[PDB]
């Protein structure tokens, strides 16, 4: 794995292009998540 | 060590969450190609994941974090797709969940959109698809979603033409 930039834990990327989506974010330790939920689904045809 | 623990639709965590997935659905500039063609989803079950051991791993480095950015851990609740999430519920995140040819290097990536991890349930891109069918837009096969806690900390701003 790489590391966070110096002083930082994560980095938050926000879409300059695309005003409709939301922000991605990256973490380099896997002690900084937890999986909480667990959710099964199928995803919807559109009417 | 993990216990799965099934809530019942009627149970209002069940019903945020759920709304948490189906509110941060949008459309995506590949047209459905990696992840389908939605506009919501049909949620048949949400499980708790609960295992000690993880969860003491994950508060110990909150609090560290925590310490280090002004007593603010910056905690989020995010989502994550991965073919790997059953090694994620029972062993936890770790460098075997990093994305190498990432966008912002070789960490484990979270979306605010639910239908952007969905992009990845079946791999990058979407993979080839479901496995009974191969169809990345396949309606008919069960997916699953992790929806996790994060802590960010002190987060780098980058604008990425996205
Ligand atoms: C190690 N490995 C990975 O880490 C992924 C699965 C998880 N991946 C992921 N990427 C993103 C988002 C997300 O939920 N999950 C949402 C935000 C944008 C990017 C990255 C790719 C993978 C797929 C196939 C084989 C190996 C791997
Ligand atoms: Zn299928």
């Amino acid at each position: 794995m790489a590391h966070s930039p110096p002083g930082h834990h994560s980095v938050t990327g926000r879409p300059s292009v695309n005003g409709l989506a939301l922000a991605e974010y990256v973490i380099y330790r896997g002690e900084q998540a937890y999986p909480e939920y667990l959710i099964t689904y199928q995803i919807m045809r559109p009417e | 060590g993990t216990i799965l623990i099934d809530l019942s639709p009627d149970d209002k965590e069940f019903q945020s969450v759920e709304e948490e997935m189906q509110s941060t659905v949008r459309e995506h500039r590949d047209g459905g190609h990696a992840g389908g063609i939605f506009n919501r989803y049909n949620i048949l079950k949400i499980q708790k994941v609960c295992n000690k051991k993880l969860w003491e791993r994950y508060t110990h480095r909150r609090k560290e974090v925590s310490e280090e950015n002004h007593n603010h851990a910056n905690e989020r609740m995010l989502f994550h797709g991965s073919p790997f999430v059953n090694a994620i519920i029972h062993k936890g995140f770790d460098e075997r969940h990093a994305y190498i040819g990432g966008m912002f290097g070789a960490g484990i990536y979270f979306a605010e959109n639910s239908s952007k991890s969905n992009q990845y349930v079946y791999g990058i891109g979407g993979g080839t698809g479901c496995p009974v069918h191969k169809d990345r837009s396949c309606y008919i096969c069960h997916r699953q979603l992790l929806f996790c806690r994060v802590t960010l900390g002190k987060s780098f701003l980058q604008f990425s033409a996205m």
